[PDB]
């Protein structure tokens, strides 16, 4: 875009577009994220489904926006946590993961 | 049978949840009535993380959560804890769903109307129970000895009361309420049992306390001249095996603890005691009422399950009442569940179907319906 | 891979180093925890003067050298002498290059939060490591056997110690230390043998009794009635041949020497033992998790693996815990490296990635950072 703006001239000022799915990414493929917590639980010789859930959510509930707990009617089966995605809320189920 | 077999019966209590089914001779259900939350993050092996834990799993696990009661002195202080209580009863207690399932449930004697009016919008509104009923624990413990008019001295766990009912309306202004009961009785009985040189150190010496104190104590009458036989040293005494060997004596103490409802000021306790309490309850009370009342002096509790606590109770207010009257103690055998069997009674009763709280009457009047 | 292939465990020890690759089931490198300072000055054919030595080329060259033990009783006391280990570990055993390699290092028990703080003053500062981690040692073996709460029995070369762990959380005023290992152990059974009518007279006869301790002791259940067993002289006997031909015979000794881990007083120890050990540790823990140490005492450490060192602590606790109790001492088969390999699946682990502590966090925060 910035460079047709840029050719003809025009003045156009704006922000990457990506950027605002940054806090999505983050949250999954981070450190603190989802996969890691998920990955590391798997080293504990007795960890739960259960056990990882609440790993999951002392550490991001209520501190991360996109986190957030499932909404368990409409067409959903269960509850265990949804993310906020581009696309929108996606509600996950916890169970066979570990 | 539709509801016949389908009344539940709730009798929720500051240390006890009483339960089952309307019908039964007895409660399907006995548990704590406490709600765990854990203080630290980790599982036991093979279950998931929990949230929270209620009744007897809070009370087994307690060294790693911290304990809540719901119900202090009677009253219900914490909402989100009690309809965690009533939830635990229901599906995993009583394992029924509560949608099919009329709820006849229980209240103190001076509950505050907006309560009454809350546990109803708790149970309609998150429970969808068909109907519900809210009776007053008094009431029902009367009831459930035959009679409508009598005078109930009511003590269980956090609360004692003096509930007057005349043709089955509890009087208001002639309750009296005593907050010392059988939780202040076995933190007593600690002290004169550490008193008599012991040591009650880790949890597995705590709690056994309290069953010293249910198996073993006493209300003597003529706790006088009990204390001077003490003394004289006859086989009086009595010792408990504690979880191992640890043999245990109590002799005397074991009735030091009961004298305690009769003078509070063993405990520093200023009230009245009581036997002056359910005298004090009638002479607050009409007049050509009061030979009623004292013929009809129904115990029920818990904590009032003491042997000879009922002699003592009878030579205590015939002392203090006209001589032209007739005192009478009642106090039967399963008084600890007496509020509950008269709910059982009641919400089996031919006759009850027609008080029963409908989401009929709800949807339609609001929680004001079955606040009466 | 990044990290996944490149993250180091490595396990410091009072008499060995164990170090690897996190993912490896086992350590790629097991060393001497000696730095030998030359005596003399000389050099060796083909190699240049050397200022130092350490690991197996100082042991192996000891006669020349002053040889220097960095870490007493599991703490770090020489850090002039531990970044040698260190740099040996990286340098020479691992051959790789740290500055680009996460390294998930262990400490011990109470060990000072200023120690935690100057080993990551160094790995950070001299060894400019990307990222790193200090596990308790007792933690990581508890997690390598699947579990989170338990109470490890850690025993290696220098100290024993009893870590009760809930949830993740050593608990820190329960834990013993007991000053008594494998190392005591090794001179003890020196003793009992050269009164057995024999001499451990050249280095090459000192090394190998320390062979024998290993290959040929035990722990007997009821050795009472073992030593009562040794005199009727059974096929309990068991002869070791030397260096050399000179087969010495060990009949006896051989569980007299285990034996020491429950009475010290075979020592001049006025300590208590390993058993009483374990179960003073649990009767100063909150009693509410006391039926969860005594079913997961889990054993790690070169010492605790002289066998039927279970059964013995099996029966060793039954009897001195509450009957209504459980007991359970787990001790698998990898022990003598449980430490490590907890260290290796938890920094190998998916989760863990968000607990390193990096140059960043270090630069910005100070030793204070990873200390917690």
């Amino acid at each position: 875009e910035q460079e047709e703006y840029k050719k003809e001239g025009i003045e156009w000022e704006f922000i990457d577009f990506g950027m605002d799915l940054a806090a999505c990414i983050e949250l999954i493929e981070k450190p603190m994220g989802i996969f890691s917590i998920l990955e590391e639980e798997c080293m504990f010789p007795k960890a739960t489904d259960t056990s990882f859930k609440n790993k999951l959510y002392d550490e991001h509930l209520g501190k991360s926006n996109n986190f957030q707990k499932p909404k368990p009617a409409k067409g959903k089966a269960e509850a265990h946590f949804s993310l906020v995605h581009y696309a929108g809320t996606v509600d996950y189920n916890i169970s066979g993961w570990l | 049978d539709e509801d016949e077999t389908t009344a539940l019966v709730c009798d929720n209590g500051s240390g006890l949840v009483k339960a089952g089914f309307a019908g039964d001779d007895a409660p399907r259900a006995v548990f704590p009535s406490i709600v765990g939350r854990p203080r630290h993050q980790g599982v036991m092996v093979g279950m998931g993380q929990k949230d929270s834990y209620v009744g007897d799993e809070a009370q087994s696990k307690r060294g790693i959560l911290t304990l809540k009661y719901p119900i202090e002195h009677g009253i219900i202080t914490n909402w989100d804890d009690m309809e965690k209580i009533w939830h635990h009863t229901f599906y995993n207690e009583l394992r029924v769903a509560p949608e099919e399932h009329p709820t006849l449930l229980t209240e103190a004697p001076l509950n505050p109307k907006a309560n009454r009016e809350k546990m109803t919008q708790i149970m309609f509104e998150t429970f969808n129970v068909p109907a519900m009923y809210v009776a007053i624990q008094a009431v029902l413990s009367l009831y459930a000895s035959g009679r409508t008019t009598g005078i109930v001295l009511d003590s269980g766990d956090g609360v004692t009361h003096n509930v007057p009912i005349y043709e089955g309306y509890a009087l208001p202004h002639a309750i009296m309420r005593l907050d010392l009961a059988g939780r202040d009785l076995t933190d007593y009985l600690m002290k004169i049992l550490t008193e008599r040189g012991y040591s009650f150190v880790t949890t597995a010496e705590r709690e056994i306390v309290r069953d010293i104190k249910e198996k073993l104590c006493y209300v003597a009458l003529d706790f006088e001249n009990e204390m001077a036989t003490a003394a004289s040293s006859s086989s009086l005494e009595k010792s408990y095996e504690l979880p191992d060997g640890q043999v245990i004596t109590i002799g005397n103490e074991r009735f030091r603890c009961p004298e305690t409802l009769f003078q509070p000021s063993f405990i520093g306790m200023e009230s009245a005691g009581i036997h002056e309490t359910t005298y004090n309850s009638i002479m607050k009370c009409d007049i050509d009422i009061r030979k009623d009342l004292y013929a009809n002096n129904v115990m029920s509790g818990g904590t009032t399950m003491y042997p000879g606590i009922a002699d003592r109770m009878q030579k205590e207010i015939t002392a203090l009442a006209p001589s032209t009257m007739k005192i009478k103690i009642i106090a039967p055998p399963e008084r600890k569940y007496s509020v509950w069997i008269g709910g059982s009674i009641l919400a089996s009763l031919s006759t009850f179907q027609q008080m029963w709280i409908t989401k009929q009457e709800y949807d339609e009047a609001g929680p004001s319906i079955v606040h009466r």
